[PDB]
DNA sequence: CTGAAAGCGCTTACAG
DNA sequence: CTGAAAGCGCTTACAG
């Protein structure tokens, strides 16, 4: 299980279709993934989830990933959020 | 058209419920004649009858939307939402537009429905208890978006708009405006004098400031009705201070009302809108507004909507995404 | 669902193929029998099954529509127009975005292709050589719109990119304005280089004035992209007394741009945008577009395609709306 | 048949669904009708022709009526776009 | 894995 | 006007 707490450079933060494709990327890694929010975690790989957060820009959050491949999982995701 | 599942049969020396078996994907085949048929397939051309496929196995794989008009940025974005999440279940989707006429809608409705969708999504600014009672017993699964309707008697994610006008109404009284008006869209509309107004005017009295019917005027939705208003105010006694407004675009037409009366934003008057439109960012001053995700909204009622048609655990059909501010060049 | 043509030809004491000819409304019926089984129909609630009636007529009664992206004003109202006539020829219809990209296009094509449609609007951006030699095969009749693609092997409504650049170009020229620079979208989009580049060098070296690489810059299409562009402009020895852009949201941005940078339009710069989007009235000062009817462009290459599927006569596939400019506040 | 020279007191003139509302207007009268723009006339209850001629605010055009609800369909038509 | 058969609900030509 | 029959292309249970 390997985990990373991360901004998100992002401006419109994980809102509108930029969420949405978050939860797209995620699902190219058959590791369960996750993200953290303050207390509040959810699947990342869930359009549900991911939107209930709210999630919008400076705001810092954890991200959880366990499976085969959690580092390159991880990479990305975090990558993503950076904006950068 | 001209190449079948029969012809498949043919050239695969198989079985026409081998090939069936092969393209739908069900593990069960013999991979070694599995490929025997997927040569074939890239080999003829065979592209499945996705209607003889709808007949034959009582579902189709598409969600019909009903939506009141697709031209508005506003209703464009929840469109969007709603196609992607849905593109992304391999859903196809139907459109449109219910021009927000009752007799319209129903008939939209049960045109679809015959259409044999799995699913709808649906939002209208007025859910009639009619239409209620008629979605009640739709053979499919319905999800609503961004529409309001009082019982809860149908799965529906829609945000609270009443704190939105709150929560906003408020930002105002901590910045001691005492006297802001609210200029507001069709009252008729439940999402407005049932929602809206009140989480308005319960801003006020909460606060112990007033409630006169002087400071919440109607006018249409567009950038022109938000002239009007503007004039309203300047043009009477209770000086409003600043004003709430249930649409970017009007408010975009009142900011500019008033600069033509000469008057500055913000020095004479903070305004707040609503929808936070790319619009929104577009003015100047720059127009701080009530955030409503459309983008979400739409995701999120496919999304669940799938997660229905599909039977999957739903633990709530009043799902509510939140809501915030976006304070720009309008307000302190 | 539960209720056939079967239960009908049971409640009706008529033939299944009686029950069939009153639904599709083919004269030829006993008009004494036949309300004797129009009234069934009401009693039962017997909804046709469109499923049903697809595999056997051969026929839908459906469109599907390629869009770049229907979260844009743009294509917005295009998809109305669209949605319209089609509404109105009693055609339903099947949307999803294209983002714009190729190997998604070709994939929604082949898609609703086997999903059945009685027909295709289609529109993007880019017309590869590549689509073209596969729309042409279509089993079924398509049309482009909005869409350029220089052979003309397929029906289109479009209107002249080049003469709209050309004559908007130009309008800047009878006002004296020899510096005027172009702030254009992706130039790689053939709408773009083949169309309102060289309507826009068409009018300058027509005119006999310069076309230097220092009037035409590159950025993405959102209000941003046009705030660079101006900057880059103002700081250069080039003094670019007006502005071309192909984009109202674009122009809007450069409007912005120049006033932050403290001058003023138009005594400092006249600029005319394109697209004459609702977004365009929107600005101060007001934006003078080029007129491109996007709602007439949709509904046209729709009553068009119905004039295609119904075998009716075309007397052109080359089909071309006129424009025009809408002169306000950004120009003398 | 009926005629009637008429002003276009429309905001957009005979464009966008206005003018598709037009069309709709029109075929609800079984009289053949047509609309005449500077010289070029089109059927009134196509979609095709009546957008083609791209009639903006101030102009003025002729627009025709033959049949059993000329009248009718005349007194309709030009008061629509009457704006009036 | 995996054939054969029946059946999805309507329509379309073909004989009255 | 108007029945009876065959057929649209796939799938779904049912026996191997």
């Amino acid at each position: 299980m390997v985990q990373q707490k991360v901004e998100v450079r992002l401006k419109t933060g994980l809102q509108a279709r930029p969420a949405a494709l978050f939860v797209q990327e995620a699902n190219r890694f058959t590791s369960d993934i996750f993200l953290e929010k303050d207390g509040k975690k959810v699947n990342a790989k869930s359009i549900m989830g991911l939107m209930s957060l709210a999630i919008s820009t400076g705001t810092e959050i954890t991200l959880i990933a366990q499976g085969e491949d959690e580092q390159e999982a991880l990479e990305k995701l975090a990558a993503y959020v950076q904006e950068e | 058209m001209n190449v079948t599942i029969y012809d498949v049969a043919r050239e695969a020396s198989v079985s026409m419920a081998t090939v069936s078996r092969v393209v739908n994907g069900n593990p069960n085949v013999k991979p070694s004649t599995r490929k025997k048929v997927l040569e074939t397939i890239e080999r003829l051309g065979y592209r499945p009858n996705a209607v003889a496929r709808g007949l034959a196995s009582k579902k189709t794989t598409t969600v019909g939307v009903i939506i009141p008009d697709i031209s508005n940025i506003f209703y464009a974005e929840l469109a969007r939402g709603i196609e992607d999440i849905a593109s992304m279940y391999k859903y196809n989707i139907i459109l449109s537009n219910s021009d927000q006429n009752q007799d319209k809608q129903l008939h939209l409705l049960n045109n679809m429905l015959g259409k044999q969708v799995d699913g709808i999504i649906f939002m209208s600014g007025n859910v009639t208890e009619e239409h209620v009672e008629e979605l009640k017993k739709s053979p499919v699964p319905v999800v609503l978006a961004a529409s309001i309707e009082s019982t809860n008697q149908i799965p529906s994610v829609t945000i609270d708009y009443e704190q939105a006008a709150f929560d906003a109404v408020q930002s105002l009284i901590d910045s001691g405006h005492k006297n802001i008006a609210f200029v507001s869209g069709t009252l008729e509309e439940p999402i407005n004098h049932a929602k809206k107004v009140k989480g308005y005017k319960r801003a006020l009295t909460e606060s112990g400031l007033p409630v006169r019917d002087s400071y919440i005027v109607e006018g249409d939705y567009t950038y022109d009705s938000g002239i009007e208003a503007v004039e309203k105010l300047l043009e009477e006694d209770e000086k409003p201070t600043a004003i709430f407004v249930g649409t970017d675009e009007m408010a975009l037409g009142v900011i500019h009302g008033a600069q033509d009366r000469g008057l500055n934003v913000p020095n004479d008057l903070e305004i707040i809108g609503f929808d936070n439109t790319r619009l929104s960012t577009m003015v100047r001053p720059q127009l701080t507004s009530v955030v409503q995700p459309m983008y979400d909204i739409g995701a999120v009622a496919m999304r669940l909507l799938t997660k229905y048609m599909n039977k999957e655990t739903v633990d709530s059909s009043i799902v509510e995404l939140p809501h915030r501010i976006e304070f720009r060049q309008s307000t302190k």
